[PDB]
């Protein structure tokens, strides 16, 4: 819990910008399945160190 | 001879009501559940209006 | 003991899945960080699509 609101700080998900690298957006939303077919991923896998 | 303007300014109508609903920023899922299956209602009306 | 079986048996049935007849899409899942499948909406000069 620690560093737990550290992650989830900086967004739960993200977008690509036109050319160039992601963009997390700053809410703490619940992931959903009707998300995945058009936009966003699930941020706990975008690997930006 | 197949046109109808009548049913097509229906279908702008349609068009652009759709983008308010496709836009409506939610939260907490059960909104995004209903935002996504509210179109299988929004297309639907607008074939048999024609 | 399963690792004999997952590589030299169960991975030629899928080498010969990949080349069936009524397979045309690209399920790619290399790098989970960014893939998103390809939408392919059949669309009308009227209606709906």
């Amino acid at each position: 819990p620690v560093e737990y609101g550290i992650f989830i700080q900086r967004g739960a998900t993200y977008t690509i910008n036109a050319a160039g690298e992601f963009e997390f957006s700053g809410r703490n939303e619940k992931w959903d399945q009707s998300l995945y077919l058009s936009e966003h991923f699930p941020a706990l896998f975008s690997d930006v160190p | 001879t197949v046109t109808n303007e009548f049913a097509s300014r229906f279908r702008t109508i349609v068009a652009t009501l759709a983008n308010v609903v496709n836009e409506r920023a939610v939260q907490d899922d059960m909104q995004k559940a209903t935002r996504s299956c509210t179109k299988q209602w929004l297309r639907h009306l607008e074939t048999q209006f024609d | 003991n399963i690792a004999v079986a997952h590589t030299d048996h169960l991975s030629v049935v899928y080498a010969t899945m990949s080349n069936f007849m009524l397979n045309f899409t690209n399920n790619f899942s290399g790098n989970h960080a960014t893939f998103k499948p390809d939408q392919y909406v059949i669309t009308s000069p009227e209606g709906s699509y």
